[PDB]
């Protein structure tokens, strides 16, 4: 039970040494209801062209790399036909199933915390001023220090959203741990207070990827370690076509 | 009520339950009845004031303004929101989303800076949208649809129940997004707090004497529905449209690993 | 109840309900607390 | 009309009263209940979640990321010293006061039930090892030697494929609660961890590695009386 | 007699409140009731009935008749151009804040459903033509050309016996209610109209014709948490 | 009812009824919407 | 809403009382229930048991143990003279106000039913004697002589292997109940002990024994009136 | 019972028992109060 593979819509993923998939918080996502719903319009259901895994850029894991984030469904504008339904529509759902990878061999130690965080909702560097919507979204990294500026406060103890950065096990997560798994597959249905929202001005969860146990390796050993991350929507459908926003 | 803990006795057997793998994302099920020996014990406890219901069903206070009789300082506002005060604020910052419908109770004490007759009290509430008194002669205050309460001094404290009045299917704590469809504007949960502003004077005309009055707002949260747990706040409370924060240790310090009191 | 608002109703304290499976093991493949994880 | 009798306790606000109160805003439509995934009805359920404790807070490392991890090394000094050691009370002790346990467990003065601990092994997948991580109940001092430790429930860990283990806080109580807050009356035991045999690592691995812990409540772990935390302090005016 | 308990909220005055009250003149023999003609007994009905919307409302305009009629031509120059565009949330909108939808809506916070537009041609009988009326929702600019006009919920309307047309805007939003007052979080889109050929009139038939617009409710229209109007603005004793 | 007169008693804000037809379409000969309107 | 009618006794705080009072803490789960040994649900229950009678309270005796033990010896003189006498009515009296027929009495203003006093012999095994034990009612005064005493209800307790008595006041009263502080109207009898024949001893045991005194309530006693006990008596702040 | 929580409830003063056995004769031999202690 450690070989998985998913496949979505024309593009598959293989994993030998996994976990098996964490589904967040126990429902596995799907298309919006006819009694929850809210829009009388005919939603756009691409299920294979936008529904499919999308590959991010790799980030570089060293012995002192603080920590990542990423910001979806944001993150994936311009990417494929899921970030061209964004622009022409209003509303939409996803289902995100996230595939994060790091392999190693087996004389290198780490351990990394790959958890979906809905709503983080971050931090000014600077405490009463607000910061440009550059900050949030080549991942954000965090720092192992305190920054300041008209900047997100990325410190690692305090994961950005203000809390301990050891209690973000409440969330839907898993570990890489090099000696065990090399991926972390994290699916998450459609988390928001409203049935349909948009994808840009709003980002429902981020992603964050937090080394607990720091990259250690003797000499001889592969120094280039990326973290590669695979996100994949799942029942995305739109609603509210109109022109194109310029974003 | 809670699991009872069922006898064990001595094993030895290819079973593990000790073994787990945490980076499955997977919390061990395991009992103190899989790792040591245990005796049959009946737990009569229950789980019934650890609930969500009990949890946030206490009135916490809210808002405190003053208010003078005999300018703008002659009545009270206070454009409604659950971040004015840090304790009720930690226990909703808990969940990222949550629906629920208060009753608000007002505890109005005039205290003098020559006799004060009597004082009767108007606490109005406009919905978002509608015209707000810019003095105490308004003509605001006047309630055709605004609902009202009028209270005089030496009475019960004015208590009235409050509906679900969120446009969405819940309330946020959390809004990690922006205001404007470009990114643009005010960030975070200040773009969906769209509850009106609470206007609190005295309807005496005029007082022989400066006579200040400050109200203490207190939501009880009932009928709660609470959405996607999230971590308790670390680092204190420095604004109430956002959250900044000054970055805290995240516990109190030792001397060594071993060191124990 | 002596008001016709639901909201205008006594907190319903007595009610006890819970599901921690959906927080401890959300995984997709059953995990037995015998089996090995793995 | 009918004769009445007004008892004490009349025109008072109770803070923590179920009454009912006439609506502000009658007949209200309120949106239609929607479905959002991960409906939490109890604090207990995100009490029995994991979250990583920060054994490792010294001087100088809790503003960090040291704090969670636990050194464990390989060598041949201090081999009958311990790993870690710290209070079982999940509500003072300053290691697990700040975790999802102590959090959630802070918001009340008396708890009970069995708490567990979990540790992850975050070495190599070539560095095997053994460890014996003890709980002894209070009435004695710490264990200073593994000898003094292995008498309490404890757990002989062989790290592996596996690699994580849980120990089971077992809940020996004299009382049925235990206060959150420390006194001498109701203290829990000791958590000590010790080498059982050495990490042993082969020559081209890193020699240096660190256990990552683990805190979390059992399925008969309750709280029972209301309070408001400590930890927030408000100074003033937001 | 039997023992009561005061409880928070006694001896108060809250306005929306629902009691019985003892009447004044007791065994008062009312005026026998009468049909009269044309009872309501909901405000959406007279909400969902037309009213001429001032589309037309530029400064000099307003407090007249020119602006409800919209000015539609027959030529060669500005047929790339807008023929009119506004908001389409009728509480704060400058266009249709005031008519029979937008006067209903006002004592009103939340509003839900479809509103629908219709247009009135009145120029001649020999007169023809075809309009695109659009709708686009919010998260883009304005319609700046026919062609991204054309990607809304549009209509084209031929001009002919019928000489009405009603654009339905569809109701499209994130959530189940939407605000009468300007906020970003809920905003409605924007509405439109563009030529989609020409107007055509024969040689002696006067050239310069204009539409007349209309709007109103839905079946499925309702609107929800009651407020004042700030329209009225008393300054004083009458 | 604890009173005995009609105007001493509650508010009947439970009953919804409507009758929009009387003003949206108040038309003698019946117009349908499928068919075109003249 | 319904017509109430405010009684006078409204908005007071009477101490004794039975009203219900909203719960500070709503859905509070208390300890389990669990059985202590030894539970008392009357105070009857623990008045009936016995406890020493300090009967030689003379002054300089008191703060002692010589209090409890009851001087009886053999020789020629003083055997027409009482070996003790005291006032029967357990509530004022200098003897028995103290013991825990006494302690419980004083909560009380009313007390109803019949007293026994039993009476343990201290002596040696050899030494024998007889002892005449008599109560008399009121409306004479204390019997003078062995005489008197042996007209009231009395026993002639013979003394060897048994080596305890038990005399049951029988309760002779005007009335239903009997004030516990000391008045005329409800004045209980005299207790007095006289010397049937002698106590007898060999030659070689001590001659001077001693009687101990005990005081309990029978299965038909009952008191009747709550008040406060007069013996604390708090001086200031503690 | 006008609350749900059974502290905030009446004394109950009406009840009344008692048993008198296991202070006055806690002994493991039965006494009879005719026949002689010992
Ligand atoms: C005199 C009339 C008083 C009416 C007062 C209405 C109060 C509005 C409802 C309270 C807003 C609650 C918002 C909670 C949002 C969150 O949980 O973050
Ligand atoms: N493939 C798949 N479909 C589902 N539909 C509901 N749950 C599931 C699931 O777990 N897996």
């Amino acid at each position: 039970d450690r070989v998985r593979s998913m496949t979505l819509g024309n593009s598959t993923i293989t994993t030998q040494e996994s976990a098996n998939v964490v589904v967040g918080y126990g429902e596995w996502p799907s298309y919006l209801s006819d009694r929850e719903a809210t829009a009388e319009d005919q939603p756009t259901q691409p299920d294979v062209a936008t529904c499919r895994f999308y590959t991010l850029e790799s980030v570089q894991w060293e012995k002192t790399s603080p920590g990542w984030w990423w910001k979806f469904p944001e993150a994936l504008k311009n990417m494929g036909l899921f970030g061209q339904n964004m622009h022409y529509h209003y509303l939409g759902r996803a289902g995100y199933t996230i595939h994060v990878q790091c392999n190693a061999s087996k004389f290198h130690q780490g351990c990394l915390l790959v958890v979906c965080v809905p709503e983080a909702e971050m931090g000014c560097a600077d405490t009463d001023t607000t910061f440009p919507a550059t900050e949030l979204t080549t991942p954000h990294v965090f720092t192992s220090d305190s920054i300041t500026g008209k900047k997100v406060q990325a410190a690692v103890c305090n994961a950005g959203m203000g809390v301990g950065v050891g209690n973000l096990t409440i969330f839907p997560h898993q570990w890489i741990n090099l000696r065990t798994n090399n991926s972390a597959t994290i699916v998450i249905p459609y988390i928001n207070s409203v049935p349909m929202d948009n994808m840009f001005r709003h980002y429902n969860f981020t992603l964050m990827i937090i080394p607990f146990a720091p990259l250690n390796f003797t000499d001889g050993a592969t120094a280039y370690v990326p973290i590669t991350v695979t996100i994949a929507p799942m029942y995305a459908e739109y609603n509210g076509l109109r022109l194109a926003s310029t974003q | 009520t809670v699991a009872n803990t069922q006898p064990s006795g001595p094993s030895n057997s290819t079973e593990i339950p000790a073994l787990t793998a945490v980076e499955t994302g997977h919390t061990s099920q395991v009992d103190p009845s899989d790792t040591i020996q245990t005796r049959h014990v009946v737990n009569f406890h229950s789980r019934s004031e650890s609930t969500i219901e009990n949890f946030m069903g206490r009135a916490a206070c809210v808002f405190m303004d003053q208010y003078k009789i005999n300018s703008t300082d002659r009545f009270a506002v206070w454009t409604i929101n659950i971040r004015e005060m840090a304790q009720l604020r930690r226990k909703c910052e808990m969940f990222t989303y949550m629906r629920f419908d208060i009753e608000m109770t007002m505890v109005i004490t005039s205290c003098q800076d020559q006799d004060m007759p009597v004082l009767t009290h108007q606490i109005m509430y406009v919905p978002p949208g509608g015209p707000i008194p810019a003095k105490v002669d308004g003509y605001e205050w006047q309630t055709s649809t605004n609902p009202s309460v009028f209270w005089t001094e030496g009475n019960a404290p004015p208590r009235i129940s409050i509906p679900f009045i969120s446009v969405g299917n819940a309330y946020s704590s959390f809004y990690d997004g922006w205001s404007h469809f470009t990114q643009d504007g005010t960030y975070g949960y200040t773009t969906l707090n769209a509850m009106g502003k609470l206007y609190i004077r005295h309807v005496n005309r005029s007082s022989p004497h400066q006579i200040t009055s400050t109200i203490r707002v207190y939501f009880k949260p009932k009928h709660i529905k609470a959405w996607v747990p999230r971590p308790p706040r670390l680092c204190p409370y420095i604004n109430k449209r956002d959250v900044n924060f000054v970055v805290t240790e995240i516990t109190d310090s030792r001397t060594s690993i071993t060191d124990t009191p | 109840n002596f008001y016709k608002d639901a909201a205008s109703s006594a907190s319903n304290r007595q009610d006890i309900q819970q599901d921690p499976g959906k927080f401890t093991d959300p995984v997709k493949d059953l995990m037995i607390k015998t089996l090995p994880a793995l | 009309g009918v004769p009445v009798l007004n008892t004490p306790g009349s025109n008072q606000f109770l803070t923590s009263d179920d009454y009912q109160s006439p609506s502000a805003m009658p007949q209200f439509d309120e949106t239609p209940e929607m479905h959002i995934p991960g409906e939490v009805r109890n604090l207990m359920e995100i009490a029995e979640v994991d979250s990583v404790v920060p054994v490792n807070n010294v001087t100088g490392k809790t503003k960090s990321m040291d704090a969670y991890q636990i050194p464990v090394g390989t060598g041949n000094t201090d081999k009958t010293k311990p790993i870690f050691s710290f209070q079982m009370d999940p509500g003072y002790s300053s290691v697990l006061k700040r975790t999802l346990l102590g959090e959630m467990l802070n918001y009340y003065a008396h708890w009970s039930g069995s708490v567990k601990l979990t540790f992850l092994f975050c070495g190599s997948a070539m560095a095997t090892g053994k460890l014996l991580i003890s709980y002894s109940p209070p009435g004695a001092s710490v264990p200073t030697s593994r000898k003094d430790a292995m008498l309490g429930t404890h757990i002989v860990w062989d790290i592996g494929l596996q690699s994580s283990c849980v120990l089971c806080v077992p809940w020996i109580s004299q009382s049925h609660y235990r206060m959150v807050q420390q006194d001498p009356y109701t203290s829990a035991g000791y958590i000590t961890c010790w080498y059982q045999t050495n990490i042993v690592v082969p020559p081209g691995a890193p020699t240096s590695c660190d256990v990552l812990c683990f805190a979390s409540a059992c399925n008969d772990f309750s709280v029972r009386l209301l309070r408001d935390t400590p930890f927030m302090a408000q100074p003033g005016k937001l």
